[PDB]
RNA sequence: GGAGCUGUCAACCGAGCGUGGAUCCGAGGAUUUCCGAAUGGGGAAACCCAGCACGAGUGAUGUCGUGCUACCCGCAUCUGAAUAUAUAGGGUGCGGGAGGGAACGCGGGGAAGUGAAACAUCUCAGUACCCGUAGGAGGAGAAAACAAUUGUGAUUCCGCAAGUAGUGGCGAGCGAACGCGGAACAGGCUAAACCGCACGCAUGGGUAACCGGGUAGGGGUUGUGUGUGCGGGGUUGUGGG
RNA sequence: UAGACGGUGAGAGCCCGGUACGCGAAAACCCGGCACCUGCCUAGUAUCAAUUCCCGAGUAGCAGCGGGCCCGUGGAAUCCGCUGUGAAUCCGCCGGGACCACCCGGUAAGCCUAAAUACUCCUCGAUGACCGAUAGCGGAUUAGUACCGUGAGGGAAUGGU
RNA sequence: GCGGAGUGAUCUACCCAUGGCCAGGGUGAAGCGCGGGUAAGACCGCGUGGAGGCCCGAACCCACUUAGGUUGAAGACUGAGGGGAUGAGCUGUGGGUAGGGGUGAAAGGCCAAUCAAACUCCGUGAUAGCUGGUUCUCCCCGAAAUGCAUUUAGGUGCAGC
RNA sequence: CCGUACCCGUGUGUGGGCGCCCGUGACGAAUCAGCGGUACUAACCACCCAAAACCGGAUCGAUCACUCCCCUUCGGGGGUG
RNA sequence: UACUAAAAACACAGGUCCGUGCGAAGUCGCAAGACGAUGUAUACGGACUGACGCCUGCCCGGUGCUGGAAGGUUAAGAGG
RNA sequence: UCGGUACGGUUUGUGUAGGAUAGGUGGGAGACUGUGAAACCUCGACGCCAGUUGGGGCGGAGUCGUUGUUGAAAUACCACUCUGAUCGUAUUGGGCAUCUAACCUCGAACCCUGAAUCGGGUUUAGGGACAGUGCCUGGCGGGUAGUUUAACUGGGGCGGU
RNA sequence: GGAGCUUGACUGCGAGACUUACAAGUCAAGCAGGGACGAAAGUCGGGAUUAGUGAUCCGGCACCCCCGAGUGGAAGGGGUG
């Protein structure tokens, strides 16, 4: 799972992969989106939504 | 995270006394619950 | 505007218009089969087939005509199941979008050949190319910038600076900045502390100690605290609110 | 104030269409001006003690991995992105090329900002020590046609009485 | 030849659903019944019946040898002879897998007459120490094919002429 | 096109035949009292396989603590108990 | 093996081994999701051989695999 | 449970002076009347029938510094003795065991789906803070991609330089 | 060949030549300082000579105030070995 962000565009990142001996090809840094289950009041419908650790950190915490 | 807690809890203590909560631990199972909310401005509701 | 027209290609007939203003020029408007974003459903594009409503017509089914009918987003609003609150959904209504365009711009993705007398780092290059995405230009921008002791005082662009200091299997090669001189030279609104209110959550469900401050009194009642929201205020660096 | 070009039977200022120059817009559009309409203010400016609050938050900064800036992780600052952790509001915080004390400068994480600059499908007017039919756009002529190809695509020749 | 973006499974390779074709002969399994056999079985000989990745042999699909053709009648054929021909079959209609991938009863063959990685366009005026070309004249003067070093000996730099 | 069939559909026609509506016929509720059944089933029970601890027997080892004799280079094993 | 080469090459049956306990293994795809399979160890994918008959000898040293934990070596992170 | 950070506490080896065996040294060369009382009885880590420290009871107005035969032995005041071992007050890593509460379930029933075997929601049941995933990091790895693999070579190769 | 004492198997320079494509290599009298042997004159800048070696970049140790990205320091860089 790296799909950005539902509620923020936290996108991947994207660059190179510096080998010991230099030859660099693509890579790219996915956030850490989780799967949680979404609610808007107590006891909610429980939908879902892909969302990253930073929102579990702050914004949308629900569980 | 300093949440109110709102309920007798073993492992915080008593209601209003203080809270160490795990980042976490309250995220779900206090505040879904309706155990204990943020510490947004709430701490001068309490005291 | 004016005496000749009926376009040309290919040029021979026919029959007509015209000084009362034709042909011709330019604008506006109407009409605008069918396909195509095509979008009533469907599709071998230019084909077929339906539904709703009005109306024409046949002695009546058939047929025709004019309108409406996709999806997604957002706005207002009714209902709001499984499941009770309640939501997702569904229903109705009004706007916008959907695809093209010759080049130009931004963000982001991201090569090889070549060169390196081979060649991997590297270079050719963030070009070509795909998507997104605008605009008539855009992007960038109002100093958490430069300088280094004289200070300047938003950004952008051409030219110096310079093929330098520098960076590089120190190889091929790459390549600035400060500062100076020019073009055009404009800087202005918001959040937050606070205040008065609406919605919201607790407390007091009473002694709240508030009701524009205060005085003399009264009622003693919605006080207090807090989330969201509207409107005042405030928007700055010699720090300011 | 017309000798620019072109045409007319051959090289035209005075033959012709035109040029110089001056006129010229009902209606529509664009621009500008005028009036209406719309919309802002019953001041916080100034002097002062500094008790209290505030100046954009999972942000900054730190660590790791990457990008890019002359700067090829190198002693590697500034800037951007990802991942964990995770502060403060003026005795503050960040920068001034590892870094540290002092000093100057500006107060981030919120928004908008025309001109100068670039470009030409297309439409005007003009130019040319540009071409003259095997050249110029491939296309002066039924031209992106005939034709070739499953198709994407490729892609002619023919001017002159 | 390399990379990107696109195009073609209408021939061919494989598969999928769905219809069809296979004249006419030959052989005559199991099963069934009878008789013999055994208490039954095992076993033998008969009749019906009729199966086989069965046989000979047409259409049909192939392409084994030879001859012919070979600027051919034809960018893969013909004639005379052969193999399979009720099956792992053939063939049409309809559809799909598409390029560092597909497919393959496996040959490194087929993928629109080209496959040890198709085609078109763009990158691209690709590059090559290599081959071929490099357009009118006149006048003066006039070499080397030696030496050093070279991921170098068919090239180049410096020296010598 | 002459002649003869078949299918879908509309409207007109005859009379028949059925039903609307009335009428008729057949099933047929509705509550209350009792009583059942256990039907579900709190509990509890029959079976019911599993069974938290605690006790134990063996199982080998490249685990380890102790020991016998055998070896050495000193680091290490045997059948063992 | 169209377009020089049809066989002694290929291929199935048969016989072994390896792997797979279920959105299985394996493959396609980055993932989702498919195939395998509307199957599940007498099944499925994979490797060698290629009916039947008799058989399939010796060798675990190297390199593979499958199991093992003493020690050694042993990144990051922690700590410093 | 193991192993740790900080810290309040009775506090630790018959190795040497010996009523005096704590790596050691000390606001005091006593913490006053202001200490777990040298009585038998009996035994806790050391266990040496020996002790600073003891181990439980107590003839309830004194062990004694100031009665050293030693490092000045009187530290159950101090460095709270390195304070192990340990009694535990906060904190905390890993492993061990369990749970439900995140999370997971092409596990069952139900709902606009009476238009569905996908999805989505609910409930139930069962795994379960594991796995998968993100960041960082080690290993493996011709399955994949890009390149190299010298020369006079008495044609080239082997050879030798 | 042999014996006694020693460390010039040094420092900063070295005109001028050979040789050579270039880089590179090779010799050098004599001078300043300071020292060894020598009573002295004088010899000594390794071995009777020629073979015993390896360009550049980068990195490491010691040393020299050479700089020190506003200043004073440091990191780092620079010079000599």
């Amino acid at each position: 799972m790296a799909a950005v962000c539902d509620i923020c565009g936290k996108g991947p990142g994207f660059g190179k992969s510096v080998s010991h001996s230099h030859r660099r090809t693509s890579r790219r840094w996915d956030p850490n989106i989780q799967t949680v289950h979404a609610v808007t009041r107590p006891g909610g419908n429980k939908k879902r939504l892909n969302v990253c650790t930073s929102c579990i950190k702050a914004g949308k915490i629900t569980r | 995270m300093k949440l109110i807690l709102t309920a007798d809890v073993d492992h915080l203590g008593s209601i209003g006394d203080t809270v160490e909560v795990k980042d976490g631990y309250g995220r779900n199972f206090l505040l879904p619950r309706g155990l204990a909310i943020v510490a947004s401005r709430g701490a001068q509701k309490q005291a």
